[PDB]
């Protein structure tokens, strides 16, 4: 048998048979210097 | 050092012929978070 099989997605299909796009985000462990972070900045300077 | 490649540099004019006697600190140029082993190095030359 062929290992690959066509999905044959159709709009008339049900929710379970409908196509869905899935993205997996995997985070590397802390073995090297960190290069990815989040935007974290606010506030003014307010002197004196 | 601890997974960071640090490059300090300085450009000094040569008042004389070679290797003048003088003092001038080397300012830091570049810091890279590469975090891999370094044990051997070599320089590059080109021919015209
Ligand atoms: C690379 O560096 C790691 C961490 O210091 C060390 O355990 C390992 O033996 C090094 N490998 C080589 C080939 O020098």
């Amino acid at each position: 048998y062929f290992p690959l099989q066509s999905y044959g997605f159709r709009p008339t299909y049900g929710v379970g048979h409908q196509p869905y796009r899935v993205v997996v985000l995997s985070f590397e462990l802390l073995h090297a210097p960190a290069t990815v972070c989040g935007p974290k900045k606010s506030t003014n300077l307010v002197k004196n | 050092i601890d997974g960071y490649f640090k490059i300090y540099s300085k450009h000094t004019p040569i008042i004389g012929r070679d290797f003048p006697q003088g003092f001038s600190a080397l300012e830091p140029l570049v810091d890279l978070p590469i975090g891999i082993n370094i044990t051997r190095f070599q320089t590059l030359l080109a021919l015209n």
